[PDB]
């Protein structure tokens, strides 16, 4: 109803399938909410501008490991999946 | 004092709700109204499922609570204080958990004995009735609590029956007897 | 059984599944998650309730997507056994990784198999002579026994086993199982080539050997059940074929080690040094599934990578308990250049007895032990002050012992490349004689270098002549 | 700017709960106004739920749970300049030399990212030092790390002083004697000595700028003292 509409209003939207929003973060690992489809050992790129490799896929949360300085990442930032297991250009 | 403490985690919340509503005197009203809002939470499927999972603020949580008390203006005030508690503890993932537990405390207060007669297949209604009679006849029923007979289908429990209620069971399943027969006939 | 599930967690290679139906597989059942990497085989290890099991994953878990469909294969993984195994290298799953295509299966048997009973035991008494002088002299082996090696792995440890294979297994003939847990892939390839060359594997013909190989690249969890798989192959020979077998295990430290890795992830409070609390049970179960029943006698050779070469470490310590003979090989003795590098004061066998190998053998050994122990005793004094400042009587002992130490080196034909000296195998009867003479100082009158890196007493005599020129 | 209330003071680890969504970044510097002037807390975690976990740079003795905190917005920014030459500054980058407010041009965050691979100079040179023994048998190197051994008071301090003198001839550069957990009695002496040997001339010029760490300073401030000096 109007209540449901108002709940919809305060909701951030998106079921966070293949994107997440960061929770508590520190000690070079971050715990992210969402990333519903997440490959294991995937490379994720934070909106922070740093990339990390998902290490611990846990029920309801994913624990990225930050490949980079902690200053860059801050809580509640949107993590988008690189979509690829960690790869490096070869040739 | 609750009608026997059960459940630690989440059940201290339930216990509190129970004893607080015992001091409200109306426990049934509280439970019924809680049941109704809980049901409409479940029957709210968008964000009444997809925001049963914390990921949003304390303030945003509070505003979800505010939407909830718009959904029903009957919820007593103790269960509205329960909403406050859950928002403050920012634990929504144990709301229906608390609801179930409060149901257990409530129907213990009402005094209804619980039971199940798991079998391999759903039993006869004559069997149900005979068992209901038997269980009431038995000293297990205190005349103060009235059984629930829940048939469960469990083919894994190959044949027979197992009656369960209280901490007392009689297991005359076929599977157990075969198991024992085989085991001793491997000796 | 077709039980759908979703992958609740992927915490390392210890995936947790959550079955949605109320039919729940039991502990040690096996599940296959089908992926574009084929099946991944997982094994239920805990039930954590609420229709959520927690499963060890015996294949790599990279790429898994949470919630992924699982299907339960049901029961312990069933390998395929027969004589058709002989002439195969098999993966943990049982896949024919030597790519001789599908193994002709007779009976496929569960990896977990309860150890045979107290009643089923049959005690050995056989002499198995390896023609290795140090082995023969110090601690004779026996057919059906559990033989043990300790020290740095494949630092000569692997070579020692290879020498044993070269000697014992042609003479033995019949079925033999080589199971290599976490070994260096290249070394395994060398073994495969070598075995084919020495015809034990004849792939054109039949092979009287079978092979199970688990590479150290294999995920820790995979390595844990390489051992159990091999033991099943052995059991088929031990029991069903009822013909005496052989078994090689290298390293059984990898078995313990693998367990310790998974243990942490599984959620166990770490025991001392960090080892799994189930260390005693797991080792125990494994080592009682290797035994000589009245059904059959399986000679086993077990190789223990001692970490940092500290025997006091709890995993090597509990290994020492389950072995029937050990011949600890020490880095110090390696530095002394004696190959084989078996420590001579740290070897034991229950087969060294004056009944088992007779009084004359035992007497010969007694004197060797006493002489060497004296030499070890005077090591302090020797360093602090010269040997000339030792008693004259002692100086004879010291000179004899220095000779005994040099004498103990026996060139090995498998190590022929490395030593550059053609190997020699010396008879058990010959060994007792050779040492007896040396102990009576008969041939003590010729240089220490004469005794150095050469075989039997006759060879020493000749080598004195060689030096004399 | 954002403000938050103290929600724990377990040791020198003070947790501050900040108003929603707008939270300090990791390595920011927070200032809690105190009757001790200010207390600088440095954010070293986000504990989630709009709370952070910080370390302290000043002693935490006395603090009511719920005091207002103010977020400076980044790692402590310490004044720099030729002005800072010959000035003792504490960890929070404020004069403790009592020569009054240090006139500042710009101030700069204490945490800084090391120069890039590209910015590294590709060939090393030799830094000249007046001591012949040094220049023969273990030459100083341009931008090198040269590790002193031998206890203080043997002339260790005098050796350090000598280097300042030499540096003035050699380059005419500057120096910063950064003292990590320096014994404060000894520190007074050192300041007096540096004044006396004129490497610090209060009236005149000073080569060395002083950053002195006192063992009484909290462990966190002991740790960050070095990084502060490096910024200078």
């Amino acid at each position: 109803s109007i209540l449901e509409e108002r709940i919809k209003g305060v909701s951030d939207e998106a079921n966070l399938n293949e994107t997440g929003r960061v929770l508590a973060v520190g000690d070079g690992i971050a715990r992210v909410f969402g990333l519903n489809n997440i490959q294991a050992e995937e490379l994720v790129e934070f909106s922070s501008g740093v990339k990390g490799m998902a290490l611990n896929l846990e029920p309801g949360q994913v624990g990225i490991v930050l490949f980079g300085s902690d200053r860059l990442v801050k809580e509640g930032e949107l993590v988008k999946r690189t979509g690829n297991i960690v790869d490096v250009p070869v040739g | 004092p609750p009608p026997v403490r059960l459940f630690g985690v989440e059940g201290t919340y339930a216990t509190a709700l129970y004893q607080a509503a015992a001091k409200n005197s109306s426990i049934d009203a509280a439970f019924q109204s809680l049941q109704k809002v809980e049901s409409t939470v479940k029957k709210n499927p968008k964000l009444g499922h997809l925001l049963l999972n914390p990921a949003l603020s304390l303030k945003d949580r509070n505003s979800v609570i505010d939407a909830i008390v718009e959904t029903h203006k009957n919820l007593d005030g103790y269960v509205v204080n329960l909403l406050k508690v859950l928002s403050e503890n920012n634990r929504l993932g144990c709301f229906e958990k608390i609801a179930s537990d409060f149901g257990v405390l409530n129907d213990a207060h009402n005094g209804l004995l619980k039971g199940t007669v798991t079998s391999a297949e759903p039993l006869d209604p004559k069997s149900f009735k005979r068992i209901e009679k038997a269980l009431s006849a038995s000293k297990l029923v205190g005349q103060g609590k009235s059984l629930k007979l829940e048939n469960v289908v469990k083919p894994e429990i190959k044949g027979g029956l197992i009656v369960e209620l209280g901490d007392k069971t009689v297991d005359l399943s076929i599977s157990t007897k075969i198991q024992k027969l085989n085991k001793v006939l491997e000796d | 059984t077709p039980i759908t599930g979703k992958v609740t967690a992927v915490i390392g290679a210890i995936v947790d599944v959550h079955f949605e139906q109320s039919e729940l597989p039991a502990i040690l059942n096996a599940l296959e998650i089908k992926t574009p990497q084929g099946k991944l085989v997982l094994e239920v290890a805990q039930h954590l309730g609420e229709n959520t099991v927690r499963t060890i994953a015996m294949d790599g878990t990279e790429g898994l997507v949470r919630g992924e469909k699982v299907l339960d294969t049901g029961g312990p993984i069933s390998v395929p056994v027969g004589r058709e195994t002989l002439g195969r290298i098999i993966n943990v799953i049982g896949e024919p990784i030597d790519e001789r295509g599908p193994i002709k299966s007779k009976l496929r048997k569960p990896i977990h198999a309860d150890p045979p009973s107290f009643a089923e035991q049959s005690t050995s008494a056989e002499i198995l002579e390896t023609g290795i002088k140090v082995v023969d002299l110090l601690a004779p082996y026996a057919r059906g026994g559990k033989i043990g090696l300790f020290g740095g792995a494949g630092v000569g440890k692997t070579v020692f086993i290879q020498e044993l294979i070269n000697n014992i297994a042609k003479a033995h003939g019949g079925f033999s199982v080589f199971t290599g847990v976490g070994e260096r892939t290249r070394e395994g390839n060398d073994l495969y080539r070598e075995m084919k060359e020495t015809g034990v594997i004849n792939l054109e013909g039949e092979s009287k050997v079978a092979l199970v190989f688990g590479q150290m690249n294999e995920p820790p969890g995979a390595r844990a059940r390489v051992a159990l798989t091999g033991l099943t192959i052995a059991e088929y020979f031990r029991d069903e074929e009822g013909q005496d077998v052989l078994l090689f295990i290298d390293n059984i430290f990898r078995f313990t080690q693998a367990g310790s890795e998974v243990s942490a992830l599984l959620g166990r409070i770490p025991s001392a040094v960090g080892y799994q609390p189930t260390l005693a049970t797991d080792m125990g179960l494994l080592q009682e599934r290797i035994t000589t029943t009245k059904k059959g006698s399986v000679t086993s050779v077990q190789a223990v990578y001692v970490p940092a070469d500290d025997l006091t470490d709890p995993a090597p310590a509990t290994t020492f308990a389950h072995l029937d003979a050990t011949t600890v090989l020490s880095r110090g003795i390696s530095e002394l250049g004696i190959y084989p590098a078996v420590d001579p004061l740290d070897s034991k066998s229950r087969l060294l007895d004056a009944a088992v190998v007779g009084q004359e053998h035992y007497d010969v050994a007694s004197k060797v032990q006493e002489t060497l122990q004296t030499y070890k005793s005077l090591q302090d004094i020797i360093a602090i002050l010269g040997m000339d400042e030792l008693s004259e009587q002692d100086k004879l002992t010291v000179e004899r012992a220095r000779k005994i130490q040099r004498f103990l080196s026996q060139p090995f034909a498998v190590a022929e490349v490395f030593t550059g000296i053609p190997g020699k195998l010396v008879r058990l009867k010959d060994t007792v004689a050779s040492f007896k003479a040396v102990l009576e100082g008969k041939y003590d009158n010729i240089p220490e270098h004469a005794f150095y890196m050469v075989g039997g007493i006759e060879d020493v005599v000749a080598k004195a002549e060689k030096l004399a020129a």
